[PDB]
């Protein structure tokens, strides 16, 4: 019972900084363990980053680790994706995903089939 | 017939319990009969509570080893022969029914440390967690059926042997039964078990929960095992008079109050995990505080009637018995998955060391000592009594605060438990 | 044995004006029929614009009807497409379709299917 | 068995026009036995050629009102029969064998009208598109086939009646073998036509193309019709004398020209495409252009030697087939699917009417005007052959011309069609 918003998405630059923003509201948000999903056009939608519920644990996909940074804050219960030196394959759909809190590694939870949740998604593009 | 096999296994637990609790049904004719002081009393359910301590881990390891079924099928057998030879022990030797209450333990640790993992290896599915569910609720369902029938047995046969000779004939029974229908399910170290133990430790929220778990266990011990006498001896420095009624009376309501604390705390955590993370600590110690409060009015209301104090009853037994359902979650919550068994082992060691195993002779040489300072009778006797069982809220409220500390820190102890996983 | 390629598809701002280029060099342009089709990153290819092997009959449909305009310049070889009154919806991955010489109506030829070949669409987003 | 029934099909149609073509085969003996003029000899074609016209879209019509197989085995014993008769009619009546020759066209036409009909409502894809193919094939085959059994049973019974005695029997066994094999397959107006006919006059490529055509029908009638009398002559003008032979080499080399005229137009036009949209027009002239002057040149040599003017015969027999396979794709591109059956229908009127219809009277009429204002001799005869011949590469001249316009106005016009399609 959570329900997910995605914004801050649009075209910027090559190079450029933009904030991915995930808002939801139907419940406490430090009960779910957050992700940010990526499909491209012609692709499914891949891994992208994690969070868990708590905020201690992040996980990256190794294509973007050392770019993107994933930070929640549960008073907001929202979840900002900041991504730097952003390159032409990194345009996509951002979707974002919420699941229901268990103790499984996060690497492990890269089959986008574990999230109960998911939102409408931001898109983004570069140059 | 897996469902039937687990049926029959959540009877056996449900004659487990009985037979547990059989001997606090008909406590004040066992201490009539062998003229032993309340401190023996109190000692016959420390011995047994050790026993089952000193059982449980290595019957697990045991059932690790070997078949399952097979243990517990012996176990039945082992336990219903010595409750038999109980119900035959002389008069003269007390140290045999100590010695036989002892090996019942053993026998019934065996048995609570052996069904869940039959149940487990049968199924592993929604239907195995109902199972799993209905094994549970034959805990508060059995104590309640050993109280109602040791007292119904020891007023009808007048003798309160014939409360322990009934029960053996199901135990065999029951143990034909299991044996039977239970299919058998098939599903250095202890350096690793050292260095899981470390981590617990380590843990804060784990230590006040194991604490809180120990107070509980202390509470409920004490109380299930004073309390009838305590009722009787305050019917009699009362006018009116009947004590196994009230036992009766106390069997039903700790059978009723059960079921209905579980279910009240489930609904009650289910709320208020909406409101803030921290919720399932939280819920418990309020709980206990407010049953603490109960469980000392009673003996008051004790010495006015006996109403109020049934009343007294049931309320508290409801706020004590809903933190069962929540420690578990708490656990599972602070705990990796890793060291899960191993923490629950420990508490499981703790809870039955700090508390039920020295709670029942502590209340008996409490009382023993107040009688002995003052003039002998039965007011007062019942006021040792009363004082004795006063102690234990104050325990409940010291658990309470353990509960508050586990709430205070189970937010950063649930991050510092999902960063070591994703690392 | 005729190539697709698409270029000139970039961001723009809301109502602001764009042009897509269809390129062709494996074979003469004139000698087959062209069209646009836009995917979305969660949906199904629609039609977009169709234009004949000659250039004298375009069809649109009816949604981009008035906004976009389709022609071709078969002596270099080209279709543009130039895109005007952008709307969110209008956010997608434009991909050229070439087809074998047959005189089927356009509006007939909507099924995405009677077009044997396709080049790497180029996304367009409008904010 | 439809592929048996097409099989048989292709074998009907070797046979059509292998007996289209035995009477230009025997040409000189029915002129010799007859006692007739050039013009008479013309005459005969020429009727049968406005039979088959005035055959055809009825025929057609017919085929879309009846079954088609009854009308086609129908057709293939009348014919038959009137071939046979045909053989037997006595010297003294021409006019009857001239009525013979267009009964013959009339039930031609309605085979060449049905047998595409039934191949496409057998199989109806690809697999017909195939059987059409071969279908086709067997035109230039059967008429160099009519021109071989022509001469080779005239020369061999003595007599030029068996050469018109062969054929019915083997027709009677084909439409025998037809009717058998065939399988029945099923598959205001007057101004709907109207308007479709005024759309094509209003269309520039498709007029020049039918003008082309009706030059390309005229010349392959004049040549096919006259050019093995033309042979014999120039041999009887030479002092080397053998006209038997030379009909029969004119047969294969027509058969072999055809194919190989069909298989390089269809390479040439394929290639060509690649450079310019308008190449499918184009090449036809350039062909034509290249046929003319090659079919100019055979007349000249055909005075010095025989050989020369074979090699000629191969040269521009190969370019002007080369035309026919491309016409069908200027017509199909030039009209819109709608009015493309009755573009078909027109296209082929006119270009029987313009041309074959009257290429072969209008010849033998110019060689007998030429040989009344002249002296009267073999050599003159030939001479005058000759010069009706010449006639013809202007013809083809034209028709290149009216090819190169076609080209011209390709583009714009293809541009319309679409156009109007789209609307
Ligand atoms: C006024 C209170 C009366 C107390 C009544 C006691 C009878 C009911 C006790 C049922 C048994 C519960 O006893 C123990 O409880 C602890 C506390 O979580 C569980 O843990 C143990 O597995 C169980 O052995
Ligand atoms: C030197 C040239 C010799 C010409 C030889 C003539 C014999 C070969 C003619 C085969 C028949 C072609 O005759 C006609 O051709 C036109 C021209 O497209 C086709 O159309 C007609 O369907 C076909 O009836």
């Amino acid at each position: 019972q959570v329900q997910l918003v995605e914004n801050g998405g649009g075209c910027v630059k090559a190079g450029g900084s933009l904030r991915l923003s995930c808002a939801a509201s139907g419940r406490l948000l430090s009960w779910y363990d957050m992700a940010w999903f990526r499909q491209a056009p012609g692709k499914e939608r891949e891994f992208v980053a994690a969070v868990t519920s708590t905020g201690a644990g992040t996980h990256y996909v190794d294509s973007v680790k050392g770019r993107f940074t994933i930070s929640r804050v549960n008073a907001e219960n929202t979840m900002y994706l900041q991504m730097n030196s952003l390159k032409p394959e990194d345009t996509a759909v951002y979707y974002c995903a919420a699941a229901n809190t268990r103790l499984t590694a996060l690497s492990l939870r890269t089959t986008t089939g574990s999230w109960a949740y998911w939102g409408k998604g931001t898109q983004v593009m570069v140059s | 017939g897996r469902g039937a096999a687990a049926a029959i296994l959540s009877l056996g637990n449900v004659l487990n319990y009985l037979d547990r609790y059989t001997v606090a049904g008909v406590l004040l004719d066992i201490q009539q009969h062998f003229g032993v002081k309340d401190r023996g009393a109190g000692l016959l359910q420390s011995v047994f509570i050790c026993s089952f301590m000193v059982a449980a881990p290595i019957f697990g390891y045991l059932g690790d080893r070997f078949n399952r079924k097979v243990i517990l099928s012996c176990g039945i057998f082992f336990w219903s022969a010595v409750t038999f030879s109980s119900s035959f022990i002389p008069q003269q030797y007390f140290w045999l029914l100590v010695l036989s209450r002892g090996l019942v333990g053993i026998g019934e640790a065996s048995y609570s440390t052996i069904a869940p993992t039959i149940i487990g290896d049968l199924f592993t599915k929604n239907t195995r967690t109902l199972m799993l569910s209905v094994f549970y609720f034959a805990i508060p369902l059995g104590s309640g059926l050993g109280y109602i029938t040791g007292s119904s047995v020891k007023q009808a046969a007048g003798d309160w042997h014939w409360a322990l000779r009934v029960s053996p004939v199901l135990g065999m029974i029951t143990g034909t039964l299991i044996l039977i229908l239970v299919p058998a399910t098939k599903r250095k170290a202890r350096t690793s078990w050292l260095r899981d133990m470390k981590a617990l430790i380590r843990n804060r929220s784990y230590v006040f929960s194991s604490l809180a778990t120990s107070a509980v266990s202390f509470a409920t011990g004490a109380l299930g095992m004073w309390i009838p006498l305590y009722l009787h001896r305050a019917q009699v420095v009362q006018k009116t008079a009947e004590g196994a009624k009230d036992s009766l009376i106390f069997g039903a309501i700790t059978c009723f109050t059960g079921f209905l604390g579980v279910v009240t705390g489930a609904g009650a955590t289910r709320w208020c995990r909406l409101k803030t993370q921290r919720a399932d600590p939280l819920v418990c110690a309020v709980g206990m505080l407010g049953s603490a409060i109960f469980i000392c009015l009673i003996f008051v209301a004790a010495k006015s009637s006996i109403v109020g104090a049934y009343i007294c009853i049931f309320v508290g037994e409801t706020l004590l018995f809903s933190n069962w359902a929540i420690t578990a979650d708490i656990l599972m919550y602070v705990v990796i998955p890793t060291r899960r068994a191993t923490a629950v082992a420990l508490q499981s060691f703790t809870s039955h060391l700090l508390g039920d195993a020295g709670s029942p002779y502590l209340i008996g040489f409490i009382s023993d000592l107040i009688r002995q300072s003052t003039k002998d009778s039965p007011l007062w006797e019942f006021l040792s009594l009363g004082y004795a069982l006063m102690l234990c809220p104050f325990v409940v409220v010291l658990g309470g605060m353990f509960f508050l500390a586990t709430a205070l820190f189970f937010v950063s102890d649930r991050a510092r438990a999902e960063q070591q996983v994703n690392q």
